[PDB]
């Protein structure tokens, strides 16, 4: 039940919780935020409901069942990336939680080898975010935060697989968070922070509509010598086309 | 005093038969017993419609002279006290019982469906002693009329309801 | 294994410095969880250790208890070098292991297995309280050579105190009922509970123990001097209170997604019965069970049906419940002849031989999370009747008795085969008057299977043809192929689903699906309930209470499980209302014919 939580009106200055968030992710690595300014427009996430008319082709909402409308939001200004969904309150929450996520990165990613390249997602604004909506047996595979950092609202949003991570007991770790925003670091920042991170399986929840503001580093992002030739973008794009059914267009079928 | 309560049998069978009948009915056990009651909490009509929402309730969901201070006033009345009842309200209770018996001796010509007009003679002294306690609430060595008359009205409502 | 100092070193290479999948030491987490929780008990994830060093895992066969005793002391010094405070906090720490592939059932244990590690299933039949066990007679009390002043014949008396006491709870574990083949008494094995595991288990509940299998003696000699009572005792080391193939559930869904399942199941619910679809329907309904729902607000209401079968001689009711005993998962068949109320519910006794308090799970307790099948009600004493009424209302068995206090939970449903007073159904006379069972226990049940035998020139001819064909069909590797497949051809002569499919089906259902409702019809079904209430006040006396309503949804959810919907459907709720209303109809007097129209507004 114990998850580190902080007051943000005391740290709205961005000068109070710079190194302790790193010192606490060193062991816990799954953070919980509370009471930001977005406590009302956050509630209004029932705008983008019934589009269901645009084919996927690796952009926009995958209509995969009436059950799932997964807005794989291909970032807006990138080369061969241009997508905008209605997402009215969803995009307002995007801007808010995006400023908050830059806040969180610039207070945590600052602790590591280089604190410019990942947040280099402010140069080109390379956020291909994850607007999943399970709107009206087994469901999506245990979901690691595909990117490297993501803050996102949540109701249950947590499980745990048989594996060696935080809470290594390998039993499903499911908790309830009434009015709490879950932050989770993703895959490659562990490698960037030299192995201090974890993962958390996801499933369908009372908040079956996961808005996920993946910081989603830029396209040509040169990963360390192990990933100088394997950038994070194409790796996690193959990942994006791995877990769901990939049949709309040919290249993901081939992948 | 005593406290006797449990989940009544047949659900709300207490509504059909006497206010008693939480346990066996035999009139012999009831003999030494003095007063029977029913409690009203804020769920009565949940038996017609709200029961639906009720199971949905399962699915989708001091400001007073302190406790020790009441115990303190009580120990200080166990110490010394003489707040006895008042003769005028006493005769008022005697009236609002005997004149009831006289109106009903007159209405015997109507042949009331009340089974057998009982001697309300231990319940009457019960009311007398409760007005005595409501006077103890006010220290008056001859009972003030406020508490005594309130208790009189409420216990005649109770006794009348029982008779009904 | 004397030089095992180096071996303890090599196994303590895995002690802290093992991690996997981005660090996060398996025990680096455990050590701090102990430093913060103080539970004096280490977990050992056997999956990962099995990957670590095969020799260490295999060392659980030759001297497994010696192995573990060497291991846990160094685990203690490990968490102490990590937390120099921890050694003083507790007195001593013993480890626990995660899981084994060895699933030796209680019916299978051999001398080769003893003193080794074993993981067994079963049910806690009954348990005891804490023992201050004894454990120059250190713990002999049968071996006294010349330590007596009058040692020739004048007896010297030793005390039974000042001696070391181990937390010691002897729990009887028996084979799971139903799985026990008919005739054989289920085995008993005394498992031992200790410091951390004491009182962690109750009776009536499934358990899985992982302890070693010692051949240890008990000082309760009771037979001869130099001869303690030797019991093959399981020493517990981890307790778990708690699969099938993918395409199995896939084709399973492929079937269950049809439209005929809700009636194919019925027509396959009973292997050799003619007619009685209505009673087979109620059987299936109370077999599948419904989603229970605890209510801290007013009172926990169980979602478990309770069918009373008011039978009549000739009608195959006992055969139905015998089928149920076979098919269901937790059947406890018990007849009203050997009732002995102490037996049905749980009870607590003192054993005369050992002078020890035990409390033994009753039939209701032994059946928890299942079906308790009783018959010949009217042939049992009224006190059994009272105890069972109590149990049904609270769906559990509290107990506060001499030296003990707890509350066993007895969710398990009840099927009951009855027999009307004297002979058969007299007439259309009311069901209550027709049976010597009390109105409270009658209302405790929800469904009342009213069966009746009636002479007919034709229906009995067809039924007879059926029964005769039944007695006809009753009676190497390729012979076994030709035999299994011919048994399956007979399984298809009763055309719907074969049996094994259906028992896997009921297991799947009672495991995974937990359907619910929508707001839409619940107030219109309360409307239909009010209409029933007016048709019942037109009937004079009637038990139409909240139970009679809640039964409807409790049946509809079972129907949803049948359909695997996770949410009620229209047709299923109509089936439920039909079953309940006409089950009521049968109970009533001549009015029944009028009733056929009176409360007909539903249909
Ligand atoms: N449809 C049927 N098909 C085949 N046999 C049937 C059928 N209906 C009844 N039977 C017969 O019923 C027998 C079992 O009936 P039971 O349920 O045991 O009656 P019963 O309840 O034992 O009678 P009691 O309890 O003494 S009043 C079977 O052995 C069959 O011979």
């Amino acid at each position: 039940l114990r998850v580190p939580v902080i007051d943000l009106n005391r740290v709205s200055d961005e000068e109070q919780l710079l190194p302790v968030v790193r010192a606490i992710l060193l062991q816990h690595d799954t953070f919980l935020l509370k009471n930001y300014a977005n406590k009302a427009v956050l509630d209004a996430l029932l705008a983008g409901l019934t589009t269901k008319d645009l084919p996927d082709t690796s952009q926009g909402f995958d209509a995969n069942f009436v059950w799932l409308e997964q807005y794989i939001f291909d970032t807006d200004p990138q080369l061969r990336f241009d997508r905008k969904c209605r997402n009215e309150s969803l995009c307002s929450i995007y801007s808010r939680l995006f400023k908050l996520g830059l806040f969180f990165a610039q207070l945590c990613v600052k602790s590591v080898v280089s604190s410019a390249e990942l947040q280099d997602c402010i140069s080109t604004s390379h956020y291909a975010t994850k607007l999943t909506r399970y709107f009206n047996e087994r469901d999506y595979v245990t979901f690691l935060p595909t990117g490297v950092l993501t803050i996102f609202p949540c109701a249950k949003a947590i499980r745990y697989k048989p594996s060696t991570m935080a809470t290594t007991d390998n039993s499903w770790v499911s908790i309830d968070e009434p009015d709490c925003l879950l932050f989770h670091t993703g895959t490659l920042l562990a490698r960037w922070s030299q192995g201090m991170h974890t993962t958390s399986p996801l499933q369908i929840d009372p908040r079956a509509n996961i808005v996920s503001l993946t910081i989603w580093p830029p396209l040509t992002t040169p990963i360390s010598s192990k990933g100088e030739g394997t950038i994070a973008n194409h790796l996690l794009e193959q990942q994006i086309k791995a877990f769901p059914k990939v049949a709309q267009q040919y290249y993901p079928r081939e992948l | 005093s005593v406290l006797a309560a449990a989940n009544p049998i047949y659900g709300r069978y207490d509504d059909l038969k006497s206010p008693g009948d939480n346990i066996d009915f035999q009139t012999t056990i009831l003999s030494r017993f003095d007063m029977i009651f029913i409690v009203k909490d804020d769920h009565n009509e949940e038996r017609d419609i709200s029961i639906a929402n009720h199971v949905i309730n399962i699915h989708t969901g001091g400001s007073e002279i302190s406790i020790e201070k009441m115990k303190r006033y009580i120990t200080y009345c166990r110490l010394k006290c003489a707040p006895r009842l008042s003769p005028q309200a006493a005769e008022k209770l005697s009236s609002n019982f005997v004149t009831i018996r006289k109106q009903l001796l007159i209405n015997e010509l109507e042949s009331t469906e009340r089974s057998s007009i009982p001697i309300t003679i231990r319940q009457l002294e019960a009311i007398i002693r409760i007005t005595e306690s409501l006077a103890k609430l006010e220290l008056s060595p001859i009972a003030q009329e406020r508490h005594v008359d309130e208790a009189i009205r409420l216990f005649q409502a109770s006794t009348m309801d029982a008779a009904s | 294994p004397n030089v095992s100092r180096t071996i303890a070193r090599e196994l303590k290479s895995f002690l802290l410095e093992y991690t996997d999948e981005t660090g996060r030491s398996v025990y680096g987490a455990r050590i701090r969880t102990l430093g913060e929780m103080n539970s004096e008990s280490l977990e050992v994830n056997y999956r990962h250790l099995a990957e670590s060093k095969a020799i260490l895992a295999l060392f659980l066969a030759k001297c497994p208890e010696e192995m573990l005793k060497i291991f846990d002391l160094v685990a203690m010094e490990a968490t102490e070098l990590h937390y120099p405070d921890y050694a003083r906090i507790h007195s001593e720490i013993h480890v626990r292991i995660s899981d084994f592939p060895t699933i030796y059932s209680l019916r299978e244990l051999r001398e080769s297995n003893l003193s080794s590690l074993v993981r067994v299933t079963g049910v806690v039949t009954r348990r005891t309280g804490v023992f201050p066990q004894l454990k120059q007679d250190s713990n002999e009390e049968i071996r006294i050579s010349f330590c007596t002043n009058c040692k020739s014949k004048g007896p010297f008396r030793v005390n039974g105190e000042k001696t070391v006491y181990r937390n010691y709870q002897r729990v009887t574990l028996q084979e799971a009922p139903g799985t026990v083949p008919p005739g054989r008494l289920p085995r008993h094995r005394e498992v031992i509970l200790l410091a951390d595991l004491v009182d962690v288990s109750k009776p009536g509940e499934e358990v899985e123990v992982t302890g070693i299998y010692k051949n240890n003696y008990d000082g309760n000699l009771n037979a001869k001097n130099g001869f303690p009572v030797f019991a093959t005792i399981i020493e517990a080391n981890s307790i778990k209170r708690r699969s099938w193939t993918e395409e199995e559930e896939r084709e399973f869904r492929k079937i269950s997604r049809d439209r005929g399942i809700i009636d194919k199941i019925i027509s396959s619910m009973a292997p050799s019965i003619y007619g009685h679809r209505d009673i087979k329907t109620a059987v299936a309904c109370s077999l599948f069970g419904g989603v229970p729902k605890n209510v801290n607000g007013k009172h926990s209401i169980r979602g478990d049906i309770n069918v009373l079968l008011l039978g009549d001689p000739g009608t195959a009711k006992s055969q139905i419940l015998k089928y149920v005993e076979k098919t269901a998962h937790r059947a406890v068949f018990a007849t009203g002849q050997g009732a002995s109320a102490v037996g049905l519910t749980a009870s607590v006794r003192k054993d005369p031989i050992t002078k020890e308090w035990t409390l033994e799970g009753g039939a209701l307790v032994l059946a928890d999370k299942g079906v308790c099948l009783i018959d010949e009600f009217d042939k049992m004493n009224d006190q059994d009747r009272t105890s069972i009424h109590e149990a049904m209302e609270q769906q559990s068995i509290s107990i506060s008795k001499a030296g003990i206090v707890t509350t066993l939970q007895a969710r398990c449903s009840i099927i009951a085969a009855a027999n009307p007073n004297g002979g058969r159904y007299n007439s259309t006379l009311p069901l209550a008057q027709n049976v010597s069972l009390t109105e409270p226990i009658l209302s405790r049940f929800d469904i009342l299977c009213v069966v009746r035998d009636l002479v007919d020139e034709e229906a009995d001819e067809r039924l007879a043809t059926f029964v005769v064909d039944s007695h006809v069909r009753s009676h190497q590797l390729n012979a076994r192929q030709r035999r299994l497949q011919r048994q399956r051809k007979k399984e298809e002569e009763i055309s719907p689903i074969p049996q094994e499919l259906l028992m896997k089906y009921i297991h799947y259902a009672r495991t995974k699906i937990y359907p619910k409702l929508h707001q839409m019809d619940m107030d219109k079904v309360s409307r239909v309930y009010a209409d029933l209430r007016r048709e019942s006040i037109s009937t004079g006396s009637f038990p139409i209470t909240v139970r009679h309503l809640e039964s409807i949804l409790r049946i509809a959810e079972s129907f949803a499980k049948m359909r695997l919907s996770e949410f009620v459907s229209s047709y299923d709720l109509d089936r439920a209302i039909k079953v309940v209303v006409d089950s009521f109809v049968d109970a009533q007097k001549v009015s029944v014919r009028r009733q056929l129209r009176r409360s007909f507004a539903i249909y």
